[PDB]
DNA sequence: CAAAGTGAAAAATCTAAAGCATCACCT
DNA sequence: AGGTGATGCTTTAGATTTTTCAC
């Protein structure tokens, strides 16, 4: 009534303020009738008033024209969801819902759609749902909250008559923004014609395809640098912002303070690369209010329609907004920027892109290289090398020269990272993903995959399956309560350990039967690698046998000597997108994951039905040892007991008033305590083998979506491949003017295919996230077990020729003989492809794949609505061969029967680093001693013509660093000592969520809290860097974890903190070396050396490279058993065996 | 069916405690002469024989021959629940997979009955030849357990060398070496205390000390132990369990292989 | 005001060592009729009643009914400092922040007063009924501790059955099926090694074996333990102390869901 | 050329069992007058002093004070092989890199020759002067085995206040304030249970109790422990090894430093 | 309200199962 | 000084947690 009228008045005030904000920043409404051409940049759900005096929402589409003019069009659409209905009675429920929501819905129509979960849904059977269209988004939220308890009640019921017949409302969590992008195909980064013919006629939009080029939008890259209290977390209540540096379309503008900044800042030029240029011109306004005012006027003058920064949702925009609220001028009322409900700040008039929301998701970078200062190295190919981080920064910050250098640095990098990697990739995403660039950059990869599948399902006219919820306290078939339900994923084994160079000869133990069957397989291998790899030389090859006879001669000439010492060929037989290609080979959809009852419900369960693929997977479940009777007993006793009230001094809560999350959190702890007190154990791990079918007749929207995204990724990968071949052509000849062009272009395409790879692998990951429309227990496990089978059969094939070394769920790292055939060139009379290069090991692996892993159940509808379900045999799972590498180094474990998996170092042929995977160098923080050791010790692994000399060089590097770690500070200064032994650790959670839990990071966070305030620990993502002390001897590692922020302050405010946690109030030394645990750091470096060098040397039959590091006791026992001349005999050898008898049951 | 009745129930516990630590899965047998077992370890280094004669038991009931593949890693946990001085009754059926163990208190009141499931086993049976040992030493078992547990802290290679002066148990290791000499008794009349030696030729063999530690968990089984050895012949560790039976431990030696020649 | 004194001061040490492992916190309930303890374990399936009589103390003087918040792990590891024969005296104020307990030697050579910090928690009192029991068994403590520690090796759930033949403790598991049988012991009449039963109905239940292992840390409390068990009533492990009341452990039996229900 | 003989074999065994967990490696400085041993801790807090003269040795023959770098864990492994009453003979030659630890049985039926390996190292000593210690507390070690490891269960940092009435060790910890008090109490003046306090001046001194638990492993070595302390002087806990020797420990005193200083 | 999986190293703490050094009676 | 069972002090074997790489 009166409160609803003032809510509509507030919403109309919101809309008029939004249009005034739009008109200030360009973006005129289309009041004049006519036709205009625009490039869509922005969308937001705002409210509008039509001619019927009704307040409805309208997504305000923003366009940029070719001349630079921009305009805003609010297309009015009515938000909706879909509702289900039990039977054909659809008019009465529609009338009942229309006659009591007469001022809050718009129109009701019955909608035919196809759902994946229906039995017999492939004969041409559809389920008819109901549209309910409202007026506003707030109308949608209020009606959804009003009718949403009926969802839970009608779901729980399983055994006003026109109100209770509804089964389940569908597509209610879908945003109105996302919905309007999906419905009328209005995607960002496309060209459109906008026609307005008055307020009575709705505005019409049409796609325009004859224009393909992109315009140049105004892109702002601002980043601030603020002084603060020394070594504190960023808070805006202490002082103000010194400098903001911001670029306008490759032209940077900087505004500085003058009342605190000493030097009047002059102008300079930044040249990191010829590609990245900023023609700066600086302003020198005197006051901080005038700083923000100059920023407001320059943003209003330039009218930026894309605005990028470093950590805008976390540091920058809260700081400037708190400063603006202090100084009086409102950030919202000036530029549209207010904090929204998720902590992200969204203008109605602009685009916000945090580069971390692209780096942390799509860049495939280590988290230790997630900031801008290290993502510049990994993307732009340049390093900001400015100054020392201590002396010229922490106390010499009065120097405005250095301050402006850093300010320009934090702006050029974000601007050019956007323009080069985030702008084209994110708008190429936005062309297909139905979201604005803020949402595309900010949502998860699973949400991006859900959006892409949502477009494909709406294009196929498929209703969107409901967002599932995480079930609590899942039950095993016997009755145990499941802690976690998992599948067995990829198969990782490290088979060998040691350095395998291609210049040192190594022993091969191939059986002759492998070469005997390869001799007859040669013709098939070259025919398959000439047909399926490149389609053009199908039968046009001239010298088809003139190389094949040489191949057979080379393969059979050294078959006569199977056991042979020879130099190896380090070959990476890698599959290209094995998870998407297994999906694309087997038609693996989460909709297609089908069981026996649902196949029996289908009408196409023929006796010769070639429509079920019965691939298997390995289920895995950890469950409590307590049984179902104990679970019922503890549930009853928890139901009897009264819970404490939620409200302060409120009514007591029973069992049926608490939520399911609270009940599960109570029951988990109260059952785990009973399990530890009554069963000796809490988690029993069980691995189960199970197999389910895949319906090959089903709708292929998931397969089409992953095929379209894999074709996009493979278009970018083919561009990467042809530019890599261009770089290989431009190498080994003199330097030209296009070598750097080829290198940067191949780096850009490698980044592009990695960024598309993240979404493509998140297609596999999407079926295993909470709140997924297309969740599947079986599908991801099936794809992992199929990849495991592929790689273990490749290991079985390789182990009969050479030695497989590192099995991951990628491919085989192996060594093959030098006399094995290799990359040979095949000539062809076709002008398009005169020469085709084909490698032999990938060819025989691809023939193994074609013989066993091919799919003859590939029912694909050639013509829809005709049941012409033809069957093909597409493999597309190819083993791409990486080149013959120089060396491969693998580490070994410190215990018997175990090996370090997912960890190796591979070098390219020119001595360069090809791969360094799994190590602690790339990991965030860790010990910098470990990082320095593992980054410097592998360059010596290429030095030496034999294993003993190679291990001696590696031992020289290791001993040198051990001599440093023992006789520290011979000439080695305290500053690099301090920055050498630091260990950085970061927490995902808050310190108050780490209560009653002991860890080194938790203890040093508590130490930092009781050192300088709790406001360091009230926020998540705390980076604590520390050392492990030793002065309270006998105390554990957690009680001796001590931060490094106490050896920087004054003695009067550091001696108390030195004497508190060292349990020594009488101590006097201020040196860090007395506090440091020498034995702990010796043991850490010794364990690293044992894993890298000494234990693999013992496995490759070298005595000991590093005599300072001892061996484990089992390895010492094996070495002493091998060294001595005495031997173990057997009773079976000494006394004559009577015979092996069998003793059976009685 | 197999029925056994043993008054002094301590010996059976020590027999099993001597067989827990060395054999994970052994094979048992019943004949008319008594209960005998013969099985090896997982590394095929030591053969183990225990023969308990029929008339030594309190009463013996033998019907046929049964081969029993009981796990000895679980037998002295269902048998560890016995006192030493209680009577032990063993029942094994002809065609059932249950082995019944009953313990009776001397007060004839506390009766503990248990059943143990049986399973198949594939163990090589090895024939024992009769060999004339060049050396025989008859030593108290506490001294031999002490000697192997004391030399176990030195190394794993044990050199058993007997010459005309006496018997040497020699071991060497990373912390040094230890060789311990035992001399013949001359004025000792007790059978359980005196040590006697029989010689044909001085022997010099080398064994594994961990297996000698695993052998000597039969220490209060008998107050004496007989060790007989010969060149290129496995050493025997004979524990004479009163008149009840005997327990033999066969140990494969270490001789030097002439790799140069 | 609180003042108490007992010469035989080891009884408090024994009951606190028995209550250390099971219950973490407790509430000391004070009255002229009797001093009550009523605590629940952390898994909330075991209930504890420890009653100490007022007249059993040598000197006792309390003016009103008081409540005390105490964790028994700290109280047990602070009571273990006393010997086996020292005289205990307990002291407190009405609402003090400390509990004063003093140990004095019989020869007055070691007077030791301990002050510990109490913790104020919610004091919950649940009046349980002393329901009449179908079966009681007065049997020694060490024999029951032996029964629990022997059945713990073979299984994890004890099927306790009693009838006219006596009492029976059965188990099952991965090793096998075992049972311990005890008769009426009516032939002899001993003051400590006697197992006397009283039955109105032969009733059998199943219990948790590790909970029985936590219960039988009260072995040095007395040489006679009264197990009380009836159908759908918790088992009462009553330890009767001479003129100091009793300590009862209550364990919920596993009345499992019947397949025919 | 250096030899020594002891009929008492338990003294060296107990002095190695009480010293292995404190010092890993120490140098034995055996002189002509007897066995002297100063030993710094691995964490560089304490000094341990041993003084074993030649009056209790069977035969003593020393020429030069040699320093032998015996590793304590290895020697405690090897001195474990000695018997409780067995005769221990240690022998060192002029050019012997090894140490010949020879054990003789009391029946003279065995010779047990152990060669333990030695490595050479050089350290420096500073000695300790003689002071006047105010408070000397002679007290039975078997009760210190119940006092120290039970006071360390409730608190680490404990203080020692001394007076004419007696000595009080006050345990401050998370559990509370733990006071034990011991007086003279010469009513029954027993020979070994004689709590005698030689009192000169009242001193309050603070100490740690994991560390004071680490000297109290030598309670079977001696019969009574005397400890002497004074104003800001390091504590000397002493033990009396029969009439053979004495075992002293030097604990540097812990001072609670004030914030205002 | 939004949030892609699993495998694995690396270390750090938390438990319990053994190994092994002393006590409750009888000549 | 020798014979049985507890009873407590180290030692080691896994179990569990948490970042942050691999795939
Ligand atoms: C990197 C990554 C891989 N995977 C899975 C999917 C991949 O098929 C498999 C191996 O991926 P990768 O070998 O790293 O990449 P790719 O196989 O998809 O393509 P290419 O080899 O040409 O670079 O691991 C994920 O599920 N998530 C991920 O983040
Ligand atoms: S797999 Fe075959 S039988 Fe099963 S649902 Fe699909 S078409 Fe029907
Ligand atoms: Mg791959």
């Amino acid at each position: 009534g009166a409160t609803s009228s003032v809510s509509a008045l507030k919403r109309l005030e919101r809309s008029q303020w939004t249009d005034k904000m739009d008109l200030r920043f360009g973006f005129e409404r289309l009041k004049e009738p006519g036709e205009k051409t625009g490039w869509l940049i922005n969308m937001h759900p705002t409210e509008i008033l039509d001619e019927d005096k009704r307040l409805g929402s309208a997504v305000d589409y923003y366009f940029i024209q070719d001349d630079g003019s921009r305009f805003k069009v609010a297309l009015p659409y009515k938000p909706y969801f879909y509702i289900a209905t039990r039977k054909g009675c659809e008019r009465e429920v529609s009338s009942f819902l229309s006659k009591k929501f007469q001022g809050k819905i718009a129109k009701v129509e019955t909608v035919p759609k196809e759902d994946l979960d229906l039995p017999n849904h492939l004969v041409g059977l559809k389920r008819n749902y109901i549209r309910l269209s409202f007026h506003t988004v707030e109308d949608l939220v209020k009606v959804r909250k009003e009718i949403s308890p009926a969802v839970k009640k009608n779901r729980e019921q399983d055994h006003a008559d026109q109100l209770d017949n509804i089964v389940d409302m569908r597509e209610y969590d879908v945003p109105y923004h996302i919905r309007l992008s999906i419905d009328l195909k209005i995607h960002v980064a496309h060209w459109y014609n906008v026609r307005y013919r008055g307020n009575a006629f709705p505005v019409e939009i049409t796609r325009r395809d004859d224009l393909v080029e992109r315009p140049d939008p105004v892109v702002l890259a601002f980043a601030i640098a603020t002084t603060k209290l020394p070594l504190k977390f960023p808070d805006a209540e202490t002082d103000q912002i010194m400098m903001i540096s911001y670029m306008i379309d490759g032209q940077g503008y900087l505004i500085t303070n003058r009342e605190i900044v000493s030097e009047d800042i002059e102008d300079f030029e930044f040249t990191p690369k010829p590609e990245y240029e900023g023609p700066f011109c600086v302003f020198n306004e005197p006051d901080e209010a005038h700083l923000i005012q100059r920023w407001f006027e320059h943003v209003q003058e330039t009218k930026p329609t894309i605005m990028v920064t470093y950590n805008g949702d976390f540091f920058d925009w809260p700081f400037v907004e708190a400063r603006a609220a202090v100084h009086g001028l409102s950030m919202q009322q000036e530029i549209g920027f207010q904090k929204d409900s998720q902590g992200e700040y969204k203008a109605p008039q602009c685009i916000h892109m945090d580069c971390l929301r692209w780096v942390k998701r799509d860049s495939y970078l280590p988290v230790g290289s997630h900031n801008l200062k290290a993502a510049a190295k990994a993307k732009l190919g340049y390093d900001p090398v400015e100054l020392d981080p201590e002396d010229m920064c922490r106390m010499a910050t009065e120097q405005p020269q250095t301050l402006a250098t850093y300010s320009v640095s934090d702006a050029v990098a974000t601007y050019y990272l956007y323009m080069k990697y985030v702008h084209p990739f994110i708008f190429a995403l936005c062309t297909i993903i139905p979201m604005e660039p803020d949402e595309v950059l900010r949502k998860g990869s699973g949400t991006l995959c859900e959006a892409l599948l949502m477009v494909q399902a709406f294009h196929a006219n498929i209703i969107f399956p409901n967002k599932q919820e995480q079930e609590f306290n899942k039950l095993t078939d016997d009755g145990h309560v499941l802690d976690s339900e998992t599948y067995v994923g990829g198969h990782v084994e490290a088979l060998e350990s040691g350095v395998f160079r291609s210049d040192i000869p190594c022993r091969f133990r191939m059986n002759p039967a492998a070469f005997d069957f390869l001799l007859q397989r040669v013709e098939k291998t070259l025919r398959h690698a000439l047909e399926e790899e490149e389609k053009v030389p199908v039968e046009q090859v001239t010298n088809f046998e003139e190389v094949c006879d040489e191949i057979k001669s080379k393969l059979a000439s050294l078959k006569d000597v199977p056991s042979r010492i020879e130099c190896p060929l380090i070959y990476h037989l890698d599959v290209g997108a094995m998870y998407p290609n297994i999906i694309l080979t087997n038609r693996l959809q989460p909709s297609a994951m089908v069981d026996e009852a649902t196949c029996a419900a289908c009408d196409f369960n023929k006796p010769g039905a070639n429509c079920q693929r019965k691939m298997a997977w390995q289920w895995r479940g950890e469950f409590m040892p307590a049984s179902r009777s104990e679970y019922h007993r503890i549930q009853h006793q928890l139901e009897s007991e009264k819970f404490p009230p939620l409200f302060p001094e409120g009514p007591a809560r029973a069992f049926h008033e608490l939520s399911r999350e609270e009940q599960a959190k109570y029951e988990k702890r109260r059952l785990a305590d009973y399990c530890r007190k009554a069963y000796k154990k809490i988690h029993i791990t069980k691995v189960e083998e199970r197999l389910t079918t895949i319906c090959q007749r089903e709708n292929s929207f998931y397969v089409d979506t992953v095929r379209a995204f894999r074709d996009r990724r493979y278009e970018f990968k083919g561009l990467h491949k042809v530019w890599k071949k261009k770089l290989s052509a431009a190498v080994e000849v003199g330097d030209a003017a296009e070598v750097k062009r080829c290198k940067n272009m191949e780096v850009l395409y490698d980044s592009l295919q990695l960024a598309h790879k993240c979404i493509l692998n998140s297609f596999y990951g999407y079926v295993m996230r909470k709140g997924a429309r297309w969740y599947s227990m079986e599908m991801a496990g099936i794809v992992c077990f199929t990849g495991a089978n592929i790689i273990t059969q490749a290991r079985e094939l390789i182990e009969q020729i050479g030695r497989p070394l590192e099995l991951d769920t990628d491919g085989i790292w192996c060594v093959l003989p030098n006399s094995f055939p290799e990359n040979f060139v095949f000539k062809t009379t076709n002008v398009k492809k005169p020469k085709v290069t084909i490698s032999y090991p990938g060819a025989m692996l691809n023939i193994m794949v074609k013989e066993g892993f091919t799919n003859d159940q590939y029912q694909e509808l050639a013509e829809p609505s005709s049941l012409t379900y033809v069957t093909r045999s597409e493999n597309s799972i190819f083993f791409e061969v990486d080149g013959p590498y120089l060396a491969m180094i693998l580490p070994a474990s410190k215990e018997e029967g175990k090996k370090l998996k997912k960890r190796y170092a591979v070098f390219n042929e020119d001595g360069s680093l090809a791969e360094l995977k799994g190590f602690e160098v790339k990991r965030r923080g860790e010990l910098q001693l470990i990082k320095i050791f593992q980054s410097s010790v592998f360059e010596a692994f290429l030095k030496g013509s034999t294993l003993e000399e190679v291990y001696g060089s590696v031992a020289k590097v290791a001993d040198y660093w051990l001599d440093v770690l023992y006789s520290k500070a011979a000439n080695m200064p305290d500053s690099e000592l301090f920055e050498l032994i630091s260990e950085n650790r970061s927490m995902s959670r808050k310190l108050e969520d780490y209560g009653e839990q002991k860890s080194t990071s938790i203890s040093t966070a508590k130490r930092l809290a009781e050192f300088l305030g709790d406001q360091m620990v009230k926020d998540a993502g705390l980076s604590c860097r520390y050392i492990i002390s030793r002065k309270p001897e006998g105390s554990p590692v957690t009680e001796r974890a001590i931060p490094l922020a106490i050896f920087q302050a004054e003695p009067t405010v550091r001696k108390h903190f030195l004497r508190k946690w060292l349990k020594s109030s009488s101590l006097q030394d201020f040196d860090i070396r007395a506090i440091l645990d020498w034995d702990y750091y010796i043991e850490r470096l010794g364990s690293a050396i044992q894993k890298i060098i000494t234990i693999p040397a013992a496995l490759q039959q070298v005595k000991n490279p590093v005599p300072r590091v001892k061996h484990p006791d089992w390895l010492h026992k094996k070495l002493l058993e091998k060294n001595d001349v005495y031997k173990q005999k057997k009773i079976s050898e000494l006394f004559t065996l009577e015979g092996r008898r069998q003793v059976t049951m009685a | 069916m197999f029925e056994a009745r043993l008054v002094q129930g301590s010996i059976l516990k020590k027999v099993l405690e001597a067989l827990k630590d060395l054999i994970n899965e052994a094979c048992w047998d019943i004949s008319s002469s008594g209960v005998n077992l013969q099985s090896m370890d997982s590394s095929h280094v030591s053969l183990v024989q225990l023969t308990l004669r029929s008339e030594g038991f309190d009463t013996y009931r033998c019907d046929r021959n049964l081969a029993m593949g009981v796990n000895l890693t679980s037998m002295s946990k269902i048998l560890k629940c016995a006192g030493n001085e209680d009577i032990i009754t063993l029942r094994a059926e002809d065609n059932a997979d249950t082995l019944a163990l009953v313990f009776e208190a001397p007060n004839q009141e506390k009766v503990s009955d248990y059943e143990m499931k049986l399973m198949d086993l594939d163990v090589e049976q090895l024939g024992i030849p009769e060999q004339e040992y060049s050396c025989v030493v008859k030593m108290p078992s506490g001294e031999f357990a002490r000697i192997c547990r004391d030399l176990s802290h030195i190394g794993d290679a044990v050199v058993i060398s007997c010459a005309k002066d006496g018997v040497k148990f020699s071991a060497s290791g990373e912390l040094g070496n230890g060789n311990i000499k035992l001399s013949q008794t001359s004025n000792v009349d007790k059978e359980e205390e005196a040590v006697t030696i029989e010689m044909n030729e001085p022997v010099q063999l080398t064994f594994a000390l961990r297996y000698l530690n695993f052998f000597t968990k039969a220490t209060p089984l008998s107050s004496t132990v007989t060790l007989s050895m010969s060149a290129d012949v496995p050493l025997v560790v004979e524990y004479k369990i009163a008149d009840m039976g005997h327990l033999k431990y066969y140990l494969a030696p270490k001789i030097e292989d002439e790799e140069g020649s």
